[PDB]
């Protein structure tokens, strides 16, 4: 017998109502585990059940709710944060048949910042002294901004990632863009990409 | 808490041997063996209870070697390497005596085979310094450290700030990408924003650490250059008014 | 199926 | 604690003379696990005895049972012999054929 | 009907010789199919039943790793159970264990049984409802209160209502030719005499299946027990069960006795004469 994870991927904003299935094979009691894997190092326990209070809390705020009419062990957190952008696995023991784990097809969670004042803008930052290139920084713009990568041969384009000021409540989103041509110039390398016309550049 | 393993990342070419050597936390009488490949979930391999094995996945061959002999610490050992085994080896323990039969990961070790060695290179650093366009519009300064050239994307990235690390205000692609996507190098940037009035004076130091998973000291390097090995390679920049 | 075996 | 082993020697069907058939050795509801049990003919050993495995009763009295492919006639003796820590010599038991 | 299933272990330590001993067979209502021996070069889970033969290598090589986590466990058990006890490291002694569901006409969960004995007297016990131990000794609730704090119960009750009820019904559909047809008994008298006078009658039932059977010899439309020997039932080789009571009478009142031999495969209790 198999369990089954339901949600292969999902992308919410900051601060939503979540929630991961994972469901088992109708007739067995087993124990039930969650784990979650950052893309990096290895998996890390959230909850379990066998003790027989339902409803279980854990570690970052999660819950769980077991349901034998269902045979659903459900991942939950009222409220998610940026930080939890990382795979989910469960994890079942398959009472009978043994003690080794049995894992789930593995759910990819994505998180979206919601954003609340905008300022789209672009910048070319101060080259190092060893290195010969010319970075563009663009950052501080609203989460539904298509990315589309460059075109040319010495010029290369990154995805989007999440800083946290943990400090003065700031969030915002960036991108990076660089070449080390003479010509190649960071007030005119963003184009190849949809932005919006309010787009700050340095004067 | 907590399981530990050694070492984390390696690779290897294919036809020789590899061997891993994990460590569990203390009076854990179960340990667990499981191999996850690239964007699946953890295969199970082999498992342990008190130096003696119980368990070896039948669809696996008798060219992986596992052992516990001294009944705490396990050893993993495979014969002819190939690419089809690349993939995270992780150890897991438990108690037996735990009902609901907890199994606790640790690090893992992630592998790399490939057909020669004709691709290792070290990571070069650069720290580049945000523009005064930003810096007299939001009284924030934006920092962008990078990484160019290395093989393969088993980099560890990092900053410091005074020789203190800090993370709130940093962001870092959780990937990498290929220099030459019809191939390949790897390339990784990473960034780290905070206020204008910490990057006038000059006493903030802005160190970007990149540490680099390389080679090791048994193996063989012919290419006349120097040994790509696992070192940390890092680029500075200092407050400027 | 044999059982689940447990320690004293 | 310790139990005595009760011993009964019989053949799996009527005894019918010349025509191949299996003689059983039941030693039942006895304890310690440690028992020698062999079986004979004539007085000597009978090489291929392959036996049970081992279980017990309700009172954690172990059972066995001693077979071979045996075939009688009017004159052969066929006995069993049981060894045990609980007999202070090796209990031998013959077997009456209608027993 | 009404069918069962067991499990049965036993480990007998041996000072000097090594390892100790560890036999673990696998009980269907009277069925041997699986057996395990600690002694054995091939450390598996053997069959010791033709049906049985049809589960695939996962099934093999589950119960194997679950038996020889046993064989593990409960000899590190052993080592615990001398210091418990206060005896002494170069002695033999020995642990069993027994535990099975038995299911109704429906598979339906009847009863469940949960028993360690050590040396032939209890140690521990599940009650009848699955949650709660009875220790025999001191020397037990110290291991109680082991399986108090780790809920034990709550994971072997959903055994024994769970993985072995549910197991057991695939046991009993993929032999139903053999462990759900009981055969009848076949049934006849003999004579053996003694004295001029005194003779020895014997009521004989061989090969029947179950082994549950009751052999009554009666003199006159009243039972007796006086100069009534009486053997214990036992196995044959294939798979049946044999059993003979006997009786001392004098010349002239054979006509007299009679014996009955009450059966689940007769449906009706035969009544012999001479």
């Amino acid at each position: 017998q198999s369990v089954t994870q339901p949600d292969i991927h999902i992308t919410v904003s900051e601060g939503a109502s979540l929630e991961l299935r994972c469901n088992y094979s109708y007739g067995a009691t087993p124990y039930l585990f969650w784990y979650v894997q950052s893309p990096g190092q290895g998996l890390q326990l959230l909850l379990k059940y066998f003790s027989g209070d339902t409803l279980v809390q854990g570690i970052k705020g999660f819950e769980a709710e077991f349901k034998r009419s269902q045979s659903s062990f459900n991942l939950r957190k009222p409220s998610v944060h940026w930080s939890d952008a990382a795979e989910y696995f469960c994890a079942v023991v398959f009472t009978g048949g043994g003690n080794k784990l049995t894992f789930g097809t593995g759910t990819q969670l994505k998180v979206e910042l919601n954003i609340q004042n905008p300022d789209p803008a672009v910048y070319q930052l101060r080259d190092s002294k060893s290195s010969d290139k010319s970075v563009c920084l663009f950052t501080d713009f609203d989460s539904q901004t298509n990315v589309s990568q460059s075109k040319d041969s010495d010029v290369y384009i990154t995805d989007k990632c999440v800083l946290d000021m943990r400090s003065m409540d700031f969030k915002s989103n960036s991108a990076v863009a660089w070449s080390n041509k003479s010509d190649f110039a960071c007030a005119n390398a963003f184009n190849n990409s949809i932005i919006p016309e309010d787009t700050f550049f340095p004067s | 808490t907590g399981v530990s393993q050694d070492p984390r990342h390696k690779i290897t070419k294919r036809g020789q041997n590899v061997t891993f050597r994990c460590d569990p936390i203390s009076e854990h009488n179960r340990l667990y063996w499981y191999r996850q490949t690239l964007g699946q979930g953890p295969e199970f391999l082999t498992y342990f209870q008190n130096e003696a094995q119980l368990e070896k996945s039948r669809l696996l061959s008798d060219r992986f070697s596992a052992e516990r002999p001294k009944g705490s610490f396990s050893t993993l050992e495979i014969q002819r390497t190939e690419q089809g085994d690349s993939a995270m080896y992780l150890c897991a323990s438990s108690l037996r005596d735990r009902v609901p039969e907890t199994q606790y990961f640790g690090p893992g070790t992630r592998l790399l085979v490939l057909e020669d060695l004709k691709n290792v290179f070290p990571p070069e650093v650069a720290v580049f310094e945000p523009s005064e366009a930003e810096i007299s519009h939001t009284q924030k300064a934006t920092l962008v450290c990078l990484a160019t050239g290395f093989y393969p994307d088993h980099v560890e990235l990092s900053w410091w700030v005074n020789g203190k690390e800090v993370h709130s205000g940093v962001c870092t692609d959780p990937q990498p990408l290929k220099e030459q996507p019809a191939l390949s190098r790897y390339a990784l940037s990473s960034r780290l924003r905070v206020s204008a009035t910490f990057w006038q004076n000059p006493r903030n130091h802005f160190r970007c650490q990149v540490q680099f998973y390389g080679l090791s000291e048994n193996d063989e390097w012919t290419q006349d250059r120097a040994k790509p090995v696992t070192q940390i390679v890092s680029a500075e920049a200092w407050g400027r008014a | 199926r044999y059982p689940l075996t447990f320690g004293w | 604690i310790q139990r005595t082993p009760k011993i009964q020697v019989y053949s799996r069907h009527p005894a019918e003379n010349g025509k191949s058939n299996f003689l059983n050795c039941y030693v039942s509801g006895f304890h310690p696990s440690d028992i020698e049990v062999d079986l004979l003919k004539n007085g000597e050993r009978i090489e291929k005895v392959e036996h049970s495995d081992l279980s017990f009763s309700k009172d954690w009295s172990f059972y066995l049972l001693y077979y071979t492919e045996f075939t009688p006639t009017e004159k052969d003796e066929y006995a069993c012999r049981v060894n045990h820590v609980t007999l202070s010599q090796p209990k031998i038991v013959k077997w009456d054929r209608d027993m | 009907g009404s069918h069962s299933m067991r499990y049965f272990s036993t480990s007998v330590s041996r000072p000097g010789r090594g390892e100790p001993r560890f036999i673990a067979v696998g009980y269907v209502d009277d069925t041997q199919f699986v057996r395990f021996d600690s002694d054995a070069a091939s450390q598996r889970m053997e069959p010791r039943a033709p049906w049985i033969e049809q589960e695939g290598p996962e099934y093999w090589d589950e119960e194997t790793g679950k038996v020889k986590a046993h064989s593990q466990t409960d000899r590190e058990n052993l080592r615990i159970a001398l210091r418990y006890y206060n005896q002494s490291e170069a002695g033999s002694h020995t642990l069993q264990m027994m535990f099975g569901c038995d299911v109704g006409s429906d598979g339906r969960f009847l009863r469940g049984y949960h028993q360690y004995a050590y040396d032939g007297k209890d140690y521990i016990a599940l009650k009848e409802d699955l949650r709660s131990w009875t220790a025999a000794d001191m020397a037990a609730q110290i291991t109680k209160r082991k399986w108090e704090a780790a809920h034990v119960a709550e994971q072997q009750r959903a055994y024994l209502e769970g993985t072995c009820v549910d197991g057991l019904r695939r046991y009993l559909e993929n032999g139903k030719e053999t462990l759900q047809r009981t055969d009848p008994p076949k049934t006849h008298m003999t004579h053996h005499p003694i004295s001029d006078h005194e003779a020895t009658l014997r009521c004989w039932a061989l090969g029947f299946y179950p082994a549950e059977i009751t052999l009554t010899w009666q003199r006159d439309g009243e039972d007796q027990t006086q100069d009534t020997e009486l053997v214990e039932t036992r196995p044959a080789g294939d798979g049946t069960f044999q059993k003979w009571a006997a009786v001392v009478v004098p010349s002239g009142e054979e006509q007299r006795y009679t014996c009955h031999v009450q059966h689940e495969g007769l449906p009706k209790p035969l009544t012999l004469r001479w």
